């Protein structure tokens, strides 16, 4: 009993902006995180090895992560 | 550097052939695409710079400034489209065209290998900003602000042209890659003293130095929002880039010719922060804060140590982002209440809570809350100036105290307290303003995770 | 239910809070008495203090001259 | 952010660390000093006569 | 894994546990629970990931730079030879910085590891740090933000002139 | 000093304000109830001794020396009520006093949560906009030429109309929103 | 200290009135440190801000 | 604290300075005086990681107490005997220091009396 | 008697100790009536603009605009160079600059002279 | 699902942190520097198996 | 707004003084401009330089937090005399007496701290004795040299 | 909601210190009319509060009894 | 100090909340039997703060005083430390007297 | 915390406090009895009455509103307006 109306400013637009920001961040954040996990698990990182004699590497063969090499 | 110049000039037929209602959408979309494309400049090496051609190159100093410019253009397009709502269509396209032209001149300025081409672009940047200020500004004295800004810049910069041509005739080249290997000591004489003054005064005016800063609380105030953003965020850093490039030729005469400006800029930041303590105008307060931070950058460049240079470039990028966000917030208040007085609209946290959160974050980054890149730059400059002399720690500590004081005075006056009774047109925040605030905030907070890409060419 | 407020009179008390307060006061006094019965040294003194005026000059090595 | 996070060895810092490890191991194995006070050989430098 | 010669570490000597009291220490039970509940699934997951990594194997190499002539054998205002010498000098500057970082990490590790007796047992690390810092200071300090190979050559020439004058006046 | 309806403070008003301030400060010095009762009766006797004085200059000098006496013997920090200005909870709830014009900017989706309240708000606003012209016409003919002399407002003389300038002092927020 | 303050409270309970001393006003008003400093230092700093730098 | 008044309010010729003490040879008045004996080896204190101000002439009791503290976990009230032994030997060392101070004071008084007698004749 | 309250710049005289408060003369009553009339007229203007149901905006205050224009855009038209203004400008403009210049120059000269003799301990200084 | 707080807020972060520390932090040198254990006379080394000799006899006073 | 409501230069004749007093909404007798020394004030009124804390808190102000009225002449330093800043309310003690009492207390405490530093307290004990040449090797001395032997005897 | 106040006849100042204030003022020749208003704080559950030493010694009896019992139990347990 | 200072603040907040946001000790009293648990906690906390033997404050504060007495120390600093200890006792029992003992001074409705 | 108020409770409490006043005969006062005229009280009696009601209800009535509170009904209406009761 005795419930009073609480006058507050319109909180609809601020919540709408926060929901839109979260949705549009996550829309590419979730696939990128999933793809990074799948790159790390299945492709994996490179292993340091000495250069074979007479062989010159490409300029992208000096990096460890697959994404950095790409 | 032609892969960024050509889409920028292709933005011009995009805004001149669009529909009457689709100019903002098209220009914002394609500028954001080119801003995404600008990340390919991060192919920097530990020994050599990224040299594209005879005319263009980009080392690790010009790359953060380029990325900042190309990211700042869509922010100005999003900001400036509410007060140009009722404008004629041709005038709207002319405004967008001046923004595009300014971005083209700015991205040709930071990559110029030749020094005279850098000068030509650096003074070609004057016309679009002067036109923007004096045409789309709202006040009476926008004409006086444009006159002051134009004549301070040109009076500072004509001896720079004369001295650069003298250096070309004496050394044989103005190519920056050649001058790194062909440089010679500059002995102590009156001729070399006036050489140093001529080469330095243009960038001392543009930064600005204390005593030559009288054009800034006019051009920063009577400009529109996009003009204020591009003046605070990029145009003050042309002076910093110029002093970083031109100090190579001015050795060892800098070590005693830098004393008066070091005393002007060490005492000047105290004066400008104290001015910020007693400002009745919000826009003027932000402009004077910009003067203080650029005085810090001036001292860092003038003492010429590695830590000072890294702190100077980090502080330049951080202050550009923070000043742009503060000007945007002040503009949103101006659109709500149609006045720039700081005491008029009070207690807006009870009405605009998320905007109050954005205000709090901008104020926190203004007073260099760690681990923001603001604090990283300010801290590195403080360390290098302590290495220079020990009483500089007294001056820097006083400056930090007054900086925190006026930033929290801004926040407490505008957002806290009892609201104004007779003001009843405080609309809720649009999605556009919140998106603008978040696009200013999120890169600034993300750069604290990888701060190594804004630490200059000697990281 | 809750406690009904009283006008100009001593307020209503629960038996639980009186029991808890008395129990914790008794626990504090029991702890003080127990630790004083056991330790009695951290307050009173650990070792005797020898007065240096009572030391003979022979064990201090004072030559009579 | 994904592009900046996976930059291919920005400004050769990781390579410098690996090369420093190699050089420190090589100099420590043979009893050499780890660093000298002169960057260039004094044998190939002609001082001015005074 | 890393190389244990560049980053040295003394052998670990742990004492045997002697339960003087009859009260069971909870640390052994918590270690049993940690190995049962935490170590085993993490080990199994890493085994699966390493099995996935062993199906395809590719290598990355450490970049090797051959030695070019330095700035001492470059003609003045000859941008090609001076350019190569400057790039080589900058690379050696970076490597020297990371060498000083390695020695600093050694010193910090010794200070933490030796405990309360660190002032006695970390004499060799302190000596190495002092020597390498003196070499770095004599090689690269006081050059400015516009450092180059010519500035370092001039500094070394001035120091050698000072040393020659000092050994002449002491002869 | 500063009064809305009067231009000055009378002598009797000054005496009463001094009496209240002195009794409050004496209560602050004399924290116990019986001690305060005793010294309050002594102060009341002192105030009643000079009650029947017809000399205006002598009463003025008595008031001046009484104010000097109070200023010499005031408490360094007297007891202030929690909601009184200078109190510990003074203007504490001003952050929650949202004005009523913010309800006009609400989205219709959140306006549907309170249908009857917004219907009552609409009829209140209809009443206000209907009565405004009548109340400003009443106020126009009651102000003497040369502007009002005090800040007091007149009531509604006839039947049906509301008092002039009533909206922002009827729809003010509650003390505990 | 316990004995002294018990006696102080017992003397407070009495039916006597005394004018405050300078020691009581020194202790109650925080040693006059905030009343002097927070009125003097902001005055000087803000007057120097407006009369000297701003104007 | 009577020595505080005897040095400050009294005279400083009799009361020794604490910062420079002792000012007399240890063989003065002490025939065939022996040294103190250190029980704990330098390596034993070194590998037990005692604090450098804690490696005084009675660190063997401290090492025993630390071993008792480590081996009695989780019974944190298990052994107070080793703590009491270490504290008693600390008390003995403090008594030694007090004896040294009193010896210095008496030697200074004796020297003052000797110079007073020497002035009495010469 | 009682110690007289001496006013200061930062501690004003109380309104109950002011001898001019107890003035009953007709000139002061006329002045107070005139001040109340001005205040009541201004309040009537404000409340007429304030309680309008058809208004949605800002009740503009000419006093605030007057204050900001006086604080900002009047100082140079009402400035005359005389002895006081020039003296204060030379004291506050070039005074601190010269003082800090001499302080920093002396400190840096002392440090640079100590460095070149090898008297300054710079053993672990490799960051600058 | 009564005790999901002890699973979602403790066990999963413990798994992730133990994985991160075991296979990415302990791999690099001088990342977790731990103070060497305190050694008393009468102890026995695990790795070498040696027995540290007991200390000297005490000159008893109490 | 208009150009005849804005502030102007210093009034000389009583006519422009009366016009300015009417402009700022105040009585001519109570209107005092700043003195004409060239500081740049103009004809802006010199209000009595009191903080907003001294205002009546129970009055119904148009701006309640600032204790300010609509249309009233605004003080030149109003942003400095707000309730968040410099206060000028009367104090229970005279300002000079608080200044002298605080300064005397601080000076006396500093003097007695200096006196106590000059004449410290201690205990009747000798120096603490440490074995192995006052712990020479533990304190960081190099072992290849040999220190002067510090020998502690019994007593 | 609705609350009922107690009687007002029951607030009598006799047996309270307000009676002492009454007789002191009667000796002087004055009166306190508000004495019956403050008379509630001196009667009822608020009468005869403890002193300071009795406040510090709260629960000392049961603590002492438990200490005696525990000491006797430890005395018997060691044998 | 963390434990008993935090709990003293919590009990003061309880007294403040029970008397309608009244933070003045001149409007308190008679709360010894009205609020027994907060009274017990306040007495225990003030005794632990003052340095009652074998409470939590005894194990740190007395060792501080014992080390301050028997050390090479400034004389004046030791003197004002002892006087400040006496003053801590004084204001602790001032709080206990004016907030718990005596007759009620708070408003009528309870 | 903070129990609500009504006009009946406010009137009952204010009449309780005014009934405990020794200078007023309790069988004569009512809700609209005047102070100077109907009860024969001085201005100081009115001031002490107002202070008693302030102490009773725990909030301060300013003097510029205290001079006009002349019968118990105006005191009830002032307290009801200041505390916003019957909402
Ligand atoms: C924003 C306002 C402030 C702006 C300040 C701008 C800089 C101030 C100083 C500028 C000096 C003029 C340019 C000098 C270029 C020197 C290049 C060079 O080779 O120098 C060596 C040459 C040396 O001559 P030389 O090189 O031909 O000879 C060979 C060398 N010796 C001498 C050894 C044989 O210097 C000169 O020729 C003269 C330099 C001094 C010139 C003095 C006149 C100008 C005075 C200052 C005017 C400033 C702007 C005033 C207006 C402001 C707005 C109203
Ligand atoms: C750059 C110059 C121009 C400036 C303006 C640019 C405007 C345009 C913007 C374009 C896009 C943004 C560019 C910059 C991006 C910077 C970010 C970035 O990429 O970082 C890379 C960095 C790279 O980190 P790294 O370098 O350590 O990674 C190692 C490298 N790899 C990946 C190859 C192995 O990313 C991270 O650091 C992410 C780490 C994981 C995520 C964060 C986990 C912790 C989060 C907080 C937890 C809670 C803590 C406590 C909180 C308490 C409450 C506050
Ligand atoms: C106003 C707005 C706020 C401020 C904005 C910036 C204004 C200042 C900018 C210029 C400052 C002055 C120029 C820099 C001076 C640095 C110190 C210096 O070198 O001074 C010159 C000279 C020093 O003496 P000395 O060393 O003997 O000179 C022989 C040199 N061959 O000094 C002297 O002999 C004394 C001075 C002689 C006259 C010098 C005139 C030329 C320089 C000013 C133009
Ligand atoms: C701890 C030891 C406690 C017992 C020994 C000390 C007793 C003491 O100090 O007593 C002084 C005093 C009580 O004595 P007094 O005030 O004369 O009597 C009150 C009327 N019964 O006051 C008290 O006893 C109250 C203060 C005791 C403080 C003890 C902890 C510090
Ligand atoms: C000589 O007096 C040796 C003791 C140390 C110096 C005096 C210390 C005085 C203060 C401690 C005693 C206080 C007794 C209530």
């Amino acid at each position: 009993g005795k419930r009073l109306f609480i006058i507050k400013p319109s909180g609809f637009y601020d919540k709408r902006f926060l929901k839109l920001l979260r949705f549009y961040i996550l829309l590419t954040g979730i696939p990128v995180v999933i793809g990074i996990t799948l790159i790390n698990v299945f492709i994996g990182e490179a292993e340091l090895a000495e250069i074979p004699e007479g062989y010159v590497p490409e300029h992208w063969e000096y990096f460890k992560h697959p994404i950095s090499r790409w | 550097m032609l892969k960024y110049i050509i889409p920028t000039m292709m933005l011009m037929p995009l805004t001149w052939l669009s529909k009457n209602s689709m100019i903002w959408i098209n220009t914002t979309l394609h500028s954001l695409l080119i801003s995404l494309t600008s990340l390919l400049l991060l192919n920097q090496f530990g020994d050599n710079s990224l040299n594209f051609s005879l005319t263009f190159f980009s080392d690790s100093l010009s790359t953060p400034l380029l990325i900042l410019t190309m990211w700042l253009l869509p922010l100005m397009l999003m900001a400036s489209q509410h007060h140009l709502s009722k404008e004629n269509l041709a005038r709207k396209k002319l405004f967008i065209s001046m923004l595009i032209l300014l971005q083209l001149f700015l991205i040709m300025t930071f990559t110029a290998t030749e020094l005279i081409f850098f000068y030509i672009m650096f003074e070609a940047t004057l016309v679009p900003t002067l036109i923007i200020i004096t045409r789309w500004g709202n006040q009476t004295e926008r004409l006086n602000a444009g006159l002051y800004f134009l004549f301070y810049t040109l009076a500072g910069s004509l001896p720079l042209l004369v001295a650069l041509i003298y250096i070309q005739n004496t050394m044989g080249s103005l190519n920056f890659l050649i001058l790194q290997y062909w440089v010679q000591p500059m002995p102590n004489s009156w001729s070399n003293t006036f050489m140093w003054l001529a080469c330095m005064m243009a960038f001392m005016v543009k930064m600005p130095l204390y005593g030559l800063h009288l054009w800034l609380p006019k051009a920063h105030v009577e400009a529109p929002i996009a003009g204020s953003m591009v003046l605070a965020a990029i145009l003050l850093k042309l002076g910093g880039y110029g002093m970083m490039r031109i100090t190579l030729l001015l050795n060892p005469i800098t070590d005693f010719m830098a004393y008066p400006f070091i005393m002007l800029s060490l005492w000047g930041m105290i004066m400008t922060s104290s001015i910020c303590l007693r400002q009745t105008d919000l826009k003027s307060l932000i402009a004077y804060s910009s003067v203080s931070h650029m005085a810090l950058v001036i001292v860092a460049i003038l003492i010429q140590t590695p830590w000072s240079y890294m702190g100077a470039t980090a502080l330049m990028i951080a202050h550009g982002l923070t000043s742009s966000m503060l000007f945007c917030l002040a503009n949103s208040n101006y659109e709500r209440v149609h006045s720039r007085t700081m005491i008029l609209a009070r207690g807006l946290q009870t009405l605009l809570p998320l905007m109050a959160a954005w205000w709090l974050l901008a104020s926190l980054t203004n007073l260099a809350l760690p681990p923001s890149i603001n604090l990283i730059g300010e801290l590195f400059v403080v360390m290098s100036t302590f290495s220079w002399s020990n009483i500089t720690i007294i001056l820097m500590g006083l400056n930090m105290v007054i900086t925190a004081l006026y930033s929290l005075y801004m926040l407490i006056t505008t957002q806290r307290g009892k609201h104004t009774h007779h003001i009843n047109n405080i609309l809720p925040s649009f999605t556009r303003e919140n998106a603008l605030m978040s696009l200013h905030m999120l890169p600034l907070l993300l750069l604290s995770l990888n701060p190594k890409i804004i630490l200059g060419p000697l990281y | 239910a809750h406690i009904e407020p009283r006008y100009r009179q001593f307020p209503q008390l629960t038996r639980s809070q009186v029991i808890q307060a008395e129990f914790f006061s008794a626990t504090m006094w029991f702890w003080i008495l127990w630790r004083f019965w056991h330790d009695s040294d951290a307050v009173l003194g650990h070792f005797p203090y020898p007065d240096p005026s009572q030391w003979t000059d022979e064990e201090l090595g004072i030559p009579p001259d | 952010s994904t592009f900046v996070a996976y930059l291919p060895d920005y400004r050769m810092q990781e390579w410098a660390r690996r090369e420093a490890e190699r050089l420190v191991k090589y100099r420590e194995a043979h009893g050499l000093p780890l660093m000298e006070s002169n960057c260039f050989d004094p044998s190939k430098i002609q001082l001015p006569e005074d | 894994s890393w190389d244990k010669d560049v980053y040295p570490e003394p052998p670990r000597r742990t004492p045997a546990p002697s339960p003087q009291t009859s009260l069971p220490n909870p640390i052994t039970y918590l270690t049993k629970a940690f190995d049962l509940l935490v170590d085993r699934p993490v080990t199994l997951v890493r085994e699966f990931i390493e099995r996935q990594h062993a199906k395809n194997k590719y290598y990355y190499y450490h970049r090797e730079f051959r030695r070019v002539p330095d700035i001492t054998e470059c003609h003045e205002k000859d941008v090609l030879c001076m350019f190569e010498a400057e790039m080589q000098w900058k690379r050696d500057y970076k490597v020297d910085q990371e060498i000083v970082n390695i020695i600093q990490e050694r010193l910090k590790a010794c200070q933490q590891r030796e405990g309360e007796s660190h002032r006695q047992n970390c004499a060799k690390e302190l000596q190495q740090f002092t020597q390498v810092v003196k070499a770095y200071q004599d090689r690269y300090h006081d050059l400015g933000a516009h450092y180059s190979a010519r500035k370092c050559l001039a500094k070394q020439k001035q120091r050698m002139l000072a040393e020659r004058k000092a050994t002449k006046e002491a002869a | 000093a500063f009064l809305p309806s009067a231009a000055y403070l009378t002598h009797q008003q000054k005496v009463l304000q001094l009496y209240k301030r002195a009794l409050r400060h004496l209560e602050s010095r004399c924290v116990h109830r019986d001690k305060y009762r005793y010294f309050a009766c002594l102060l009341r006797a002192r105030f009643d001794e000079h009650k029947n004085e017809k000399d205006m200059v002598k009463a003025t000098q008595l008031l001046r020396e009484a104010e000097k006496e109070f200023w010499h013997g005031q408490h360094p920090q007297p007891y202030i009520f929690p909601e009184s200005p200078g109190g510990t909870s003074y203007e504490r709830y001003e952050c929650y006093k949202v004005p009523e014009w913010c309800l006009d900017d609400w989205h219709p989706s959140e306006k549907a949560m309170y249908p009857d309240y917004f219907a009552k708000r609409e009829q209140w606003k209809k009443l206000r906009r209907e009565s405004w012209e009548r109340e400003v016409k009443q106020l126009q003919e009651e102000t003497p030429v040369g502007g009002p002399r005090t800040e007091a407002l007149p009531p509604a003389r006839k039947q049906g109309d509301l008092p002039p300038l009533w909206w922002h002092i009827v729809t003010r927020p509650r003390e505990r929103p | 200290g316990f004995i002294l303050a018990l006696e102080i409270s017992n003397t407070t309970h009495y039916l006597k009135f005394n004018y405050p001393s300078n020691t009581f006003k020194f202790s109650n008003l925080l040693g006059y440190y905030p009343t002097i400093m927070h009125r003097l230092t902001p005055y000087m700093n803000l007057t120097m801000s407006q009369k000297s730098a701003s104007s | 604290g009577a020595h505080l008044a005897r040095r400050y309010l009294g005279d400083a010729s009799v009361e020794p300075e604490p910062l420079r003490m002792p000012t007399f040879p240890p063989d003065y008045g002490f025939p065939e005086r022996k040294e103190r004996e250190m029980v704990a080896t330098q390596q034993e204190m070194n590998d037990a990681q005692l604090v450098l101000q804690q490696r005084d002439y009675c660190a063997h009791y401290l090492i025993r107490f630390l071993k008792c503290k480590r081996d009695s976990f989780p019974n944190f009230l298990a052994c107070k005997h080793e703590q009491h032994d270490w504290d008693y030997c600390e008390h003995l060392d403090y008594v030694k220091r007090m004896k040294e101070f009193e010896r210095e004071r008496r030697l200074l008084q004796r020297k003052k009396r000797r110079e007073q007698r020497e002035a009495d004749m010469a | 008697s009682f110690p007289k309250y001496e006013p200061s710049r930062l501690a004003s005289l109380p309104t109950t100790l002011d001898p001019a408060e107890y003035d009953i003369s007709s000139e002061t009553r006329k002045a107070q009536a005139e001040r109340l009339a001005i205040r009541s007229r201004l309040k009537r203007e404000y409340q007429l603009q304030y309680n309008d149901p058809s208004r949605r905006g800002v009740v503009e205050d000419p006093a605030l605009i007057r204050w900001t224009c006086a604080r900002s855009a009047n100082v140079y038209p009402n400035f005359r160079p005389n002895t006081k203004t020039s003296l204060l400008g030379a004291l506050f403009g070039i005074g601190p600059l010269i003082f800090w210049y001499y302080v920093f120059k002396t400190d840096r000269d002392r440090k640079e002279k100590l460095i070149q003799e090898g008297k300054l301990d710079r053993t672990f200084n490799i960051s600058y | 699902r009564h005790s999901i707080f002890a699973f979602t807020h403790v066990l999963i972060p413990v798994w992730i942190i133990h994985y991160y520390l075991k296979y990415h932090v302990t791999t690099k040198p001088y990342t977790i520097v731990e103070k060497k254990p305190r050694i008393f006379p009468g102890d026995t080394i695990l790795e070498t198996g040696e027995v540290i000799p007991p200390m000297k006899e005490f000159p008893d006073q109490h | 707004i208009t150009k005849d409501m804005l502030p102007g230069p210093y009034p000389k004749t009583p006519e422009e003084r009366a016009a300015a007093a009417k402009k700022y909404n105040m009585r001519v007798e109570d209107y005092e401009p700043y003195p004409d020394d060239g500081m740049g004030y103009g004809d802006y009124p010199k209000l009595p330089d009191r903080s907003q804390q001294e205002r009546d808190p129970w009055y119904d102000w148009d701006h309640p937090d600032l204790r300010l009225n609509w249309g009233e002449p605004m003080h030149w330093d109003l942003d400095m005399y707000i309730r968040n800043r410099v206060d000028t309310s009367p104090t229970p003690v005279n300002w000079n007496l608080m200044c002298k009492h605080l300064f005397g207390f601080v000076a006396f405490m500093l003097f007695m701290f200096w006196v106590g530093e000059t004449y410290p307290t201690y205990q009747p004990v000798g120096p603490k004795q440490y074995p192995y040449n006052n712990l020479y090797l533990e304190r960081g001395g190099d072992p290849n040299k040999e220190p002067e032997p510090v020998v502690h005897y019994e007593i | 909601s609705k609350m009922e106040l107690p009687d007002y006849k029951q607030w009598k100042i006799e047996g309270t210190p307000l009676e002492t204030v009454q007789e002191k003022l009667a000796a002087r020749g004055l009166r306190d009319p508000w004495g019956r208003n403050e008379a509630w704080r001196y009667m009822g559950g608020f009468a005869n509060n403890v002193s300071f030493v009795g406040a510090l010694l709260k629960g000392f009896k049961w603590g002492f009894a438990a200490f005696v019992v525990a000491v006797g139990a430890e005395y018997y347990l060691e044998s | 100090h963390a434990f008993f200072k935090a709990m003293l603040f919590m009990c003061s907040g309880s007294i403040i909340h029970s008397l309608n946001d009244e933070q003045d000790i001149r409007k308190m009293g008679g709360l010894f039997k009205a609020m027994p648990f907060t009274t017990t906690a306040l007495i225990i906390g003030s005794l632990a703060l003052t340095g009652m033997p074998f409470l939590t404050g005894f194990y740190s504060k007395d060792l501080i005083i014992e080390s301050a007495n028997t050390s090479y120390t400034n004389a004046w600093a030791l003197l004002m430390t002892l006087v400040a200890t006496s003053f801590t006792a004084i204001y602790s029992t001032r709080i206990i007297f004016f907030a718990l003992l005596g007759q009620p001074r708070f408003p009528t409705l309870i | 915390d903070a129990p609500p108020l009504t006009l009946e409770g406010i009137k009952d409490r204010v009449l309780y406090v005014l009934k405990l006043y020794d200078k007023i005969d309790p069988e004569k006062l009512s809700v609209n009895s005047h102070f100077m005229k109907d009860l024969g009280l001085d201005s100081l009696d009115q001031v002490e009455i107002i202070m008693a009601m302030e102490d009773e209800f725990g909030f301060e009535i300013p003097d510029i509103d205290a001079e006009k509170l002349m019968c118990p009904q105006e005191i009830v209406d002032y307290i009801a307006d200041k505390k916003d009761v019957y909402e």
